[PDB]
DNA sequence: ATCGGATGTATATATCTGACACGTGCCTGGAGACTAGGGAGTAATCCCCTTGGCGGTTAAAACGCGGGGGACAGCGCGTACGTGCGTTTAAGCGGTGCTAGAGCTGTCTACGACCAATTGAGCGGCCTCGGCACCGGGATTCTCGA
DNA sequence: TCGAGAATCCCGGTGCCGAGGCCGCTCAATTGGTCGTAGACAGCTCTAGCACCGCTTAAACGCACGTACGCGCTGTCCCCCGCGTTTTAACCGCCAAGGGGATTACTCCCTAGTCTCCAGGCACGTGTCAGATATATACATCCGAT
């Protein structure tokens, strides 16, 4: 018996996420290939941001990603910036940035 | 000549943007060093390819150089 | 003896907390004030650890990202000094 | 109390912001608007710890304050 | 007692794209917070559209429709083109 | 040749707008705007009245309350002529 | 087609609105700048009211769906049925 | 054969309120005594701003209630304006000021 | 078919307060929709805080702190005591 | 013909470093873009001539670049 | 500062219509009455975690002095913008015509809720060693008064 | 212009505790039927959105002229930055007590569900009067000569 994730060709539960969308008071009734569509969203973006992180983790000589890694990753493209607008990172820190007036001459 | 023209050939794909054929290698990536054209690098920034076409290393934005001649 | 010209010890620093990470208030004073403020609601409290964490890390992150508005509009008056003036107009301009 | 917050503490995120040059009356303006902050937070989460009859305040009422007035903040679960 | 989280499944992720890197706690634990946040703006979006048109079910469109009104410009378009192909899939498989 | 000091009938037109209520722009040619933008996502469409209405009576909002921020930054910079590095001034602030 | 309807939009037009707003003396460079705000504003709420008005399989914009596009943004709007 | 809203006491309806809370997918159940808490509510607010309207049309000297006394009452006061923030009311105008320095 | 709303309600209140005046009918539909957006905003509190407590009812407790996190200052010292004296009235009857 | 006789010795002295004529241009200056060849370049250090010779500027250590083609 | 002439802003009385307020028919949604079962209130308990106190280092805070750069005020000039007038353009209003699309009604079939039986996937508990933290030494670069 | 001095980086060695893998074990996802209602589809009605034309006439447009304001420059002086010395309390490690948060039984009563009945809120029709429009009149205001 093959599960669903694998027979859509997944990474993410797909029978977990059919069962949080019913228990959570969204509609009456809930469509077969919904969270077959839901969960290919949730990974593709997940992916995308793990994958940005993994340079910023090794332009410092690191192995392994922390928190720093990831302010880096959400802050330097527009897209993901745009959508994380209005969030704080724990531990992130600030983007180096100086105005060009304060400079001396 | 056929050898005067080779070199000639030879010389023209070390100018040219090899994805484009048309516009003078302009642009650089630090991370790798292959130079092509800043027109044909741009579109791919915006195709969400962050992979070199040759050397396949990852790159960024910021690493962007441009060159002279 | 050796001194540094006014504003080279500034940018130093300047380049050198916007590459760390850590807080940069202390901490028992910060967790003293929150005990106090909370006093005026609902007296006999108690607080886990993680909740005053959350309160840093918010009323830091608020404080940078103010401190870096009031900037920008001080600089608009061709001045390099922030003032409260400056403060109260980034303010009102967010929209509190 | 609010005395707590010193000079150089109030100086030093100014130089994380980006700032060169400060001048004398800032500190006292500062003090006064992270006062007001706070009380906002705190009030609301003191709310949510209320309705459930408890009486410790967790981080997640914290949390859910924060994240009901557009400011929602990752790395404490939930 | 138990407790879900995604750190099982962001791991697997990771390690097809990156083949040797590691992740932290507090990484992990961030990680874990970002999908359970888009996942309620998803659903809670979908939710009004079929409360609208004076529907019942929660079918593929919805889900479609709302990616479409809170990804922003270009990963909109590569969010629908990787989630009709998993759906075609799934529905032509055994 | 009875003529006006420079400025003495510009302070009249803001007692004069600021106490009726009326949409001050032409309809037709911002009607038309509406369509022309609205050909590009979808072909061949249609409007009721209503949604242009409710579109243009939101526009004007927007500008208004726009052009009263945009002020501000103006005064600041002790100035009574407002300038276009205030609109992005103003518009930078409060994220857009 | 219909094109180049930007200036529509004319200086008195601009002008009667700065007038509401407030101001006293406006900049010679501040009708391109302004035509240029107007221009984006509109995109964000007709890119909005075309998504709602097409997953209803409709081929007209109603006054629902800008209203409904509006306050997905924050700015509700009262007087049009919301 | 009373009415449920004849009981509390209030002009607005319990039962529509009852049957709307009961089917906008809010919560598995409903329990009995929320109407009627709900319902009270909505009234004051209604009544709180209907009574500024009605004062601001009556020193213009008019005897109806046209949308710009909505707006006026509004925004003279703080509470409603803080709580109606991000809203427009259409036909509604502006609040009449002048910068101080402006004048001469 | 039909559509309904509170324009009898609403006038009703009216005619409570200021026995002598009217209302526009453009001005109607403003105190229309705003009354459909402060229920709509109130009652979307109080499901998503009872699923916090892992609960499955909405009662008047869920309401009555629900109505404290949303108006401001003096407006809700007056909501919930005139909420609260309604209750007593509809149980004792 | 001469026509693209002239085209080769364009490309060749493009190609070629400018100083020595006998090698490729393939160690690039960070600071302002102009590429040479590694052979002029590590000379020029031995006096520390961190003046560029096109648009004569400074540079460093980390302002040479290794590029290809 | 003190009058005066002209201009735009209130102030008072017809008149006239189109929207507000009121009345009636009728149908569907709200009020009564009874039943069953599961959510929620209440009592006990136990064990983690919060509060409180004590002693040593030492890192950070407080205070004082010198001086040099930046904030601010006063002047002068010239270009850009406000005000008024004559001419031109397109908006606003009315009326007519035609047809594409919204909105409602009746069928019926395929799809999703629901329940009984299985089994393997994901979670809790334990080990271990290697990546990163930390410290001590040179080598390179950056600043300032000559 | 460039040497003295201070800050910063590259390298090597040592150590430790948290990430990564492993194993046993519940319980939740998977199969397999069954049924009944939501929704897809075809057809009909009618209304409201689009296109065109003619006639005012309000407003957009171009031009001349003057002047108030933006911008650059110069000078005085006072207040904030850099640096050294002294006083404070934050931080770390350790210990102990008890409160209340979380968990498990047990019961009982309050809300969903069904059937019956009828009055209240909605669609449609009609009178009439509140305010918009026009007009003559009183006055506050402003810029100039003095
Ligand atoms: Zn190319
Ligand atoms: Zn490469
Ligand atoms: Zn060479
Ligand atoms: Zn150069």
């Amino acid at each position: 018996a093959k599960t669903r994730s694998s027979r859509a060709g997944l990474q993410f539960p797909v029978g977990r996420v059919h069962r949080l969308l019913r228990k959570g008071n969204y509609a009456e009734r809930v469509g077969a290939g919904a969270p077959v569509y839901l969960a290919a969203v949730l990974e593709y973006l997940t992916a995308e941001i793990l994958e940005l992180a993994g340079n910023a983790a090794r332009d410092n000589k690191k192995t392994r990603i922390i928190p720093r890694h990831l302010q880096l990753a959400v802050r330097n493209d527009e897209e993901l910036n745009k959508l994380l607008g209005r969030v704080t990172i724990a531990q992130g820190g600030v983007l180096p940035n100086i105005q060009s007036v304060l400079l001396p001459k | 000549d056929e050898a005067l023209v080779e070199e000639l050939a030879n010389f023209r794909t070390l100018v040219y943007c090899s994805l484009c054929s048309k516009n003078w290698k302009n642009m650089a990536i630090k991370t790798c060093g292959h130079v092509f054209c800043e027109n044909c690098c741009k579109e791919r920034l915006a195709a969400r390819m962050r992979k070199c076409p040759t050397c396949n290393k990852a790159f960024s934005s910021n690493d962007l150089l441009t060159v002279h001649l | 003896p050796h001194r540094y010209r006014p504003g080279t010890v500034a940018l130093r620093e300047i380049r050198r907390y916007q590459k760390s990470t850590e807080l940069l208030i202390r901490k028992l004073p910060f967790q003293r004030l929150v005990r106090e403020i909370a006093q005026d609601f609902k007296t006999d409290l108690r607080f886990q650890s993680s909740a005053v964490m959350a309160l840093q890390e918010a009323s830091e992150a608020y404080l940078v990202a103010l401190f870096e508005d009031t900037n920008l509009c001080a600089i608009h008056a061709k001045r390099v000094t922030i003032m409260p003036k400056d403060i109260q107009l980034a303010r009102r301009i967010r929209g509190e | 109390n609010i005395q707590g917050i010193t000079k150089p503490a109030i100086r030093r995120l100014a130089r994380r912001g980006g700032v060169k040059r400060i001048s004398g009356l800032i500190y006292e303006e500062t003090r006064g608007v992270l006062k007001v902050f706070l009380e906002n937070v705190i009030r609301d989460a003191v709310t949510y710890t209320e309705h459930a009859k408890r009486k410790t305040v967790t981080a997640m009422d914290v949390v859910y304050a924060l994240k009901r007035q557009g400011r929602t903040l990752y790395g404490f679960g939930g | 007692t138990r407790k879900e989280s995604y750190a099982i499944y962001v791991y697997k992720v990771l390690k097809q794209v990156h083949p040797d890197t590691g992740i932290s706690s507090k990484a992990m634990s961030i990680m874990n917070s970002f999908v359970n946040d888009v996942f309620e703006r998803i659903a809670g979006e979908a939710s009004r559209l079929a409360h609208y048109n004076k529907r019942s079910t929660i079918t593929s469109r919805e889900i479609q429709t709302a990616v479409r009104l809170l990804l922003p410009g270009e990963l909109a378009k590569h969010a629908v083109s990787e989630g009709t192909k998993a759906v075609t899939k799934y529905t032509s498989a055994k």
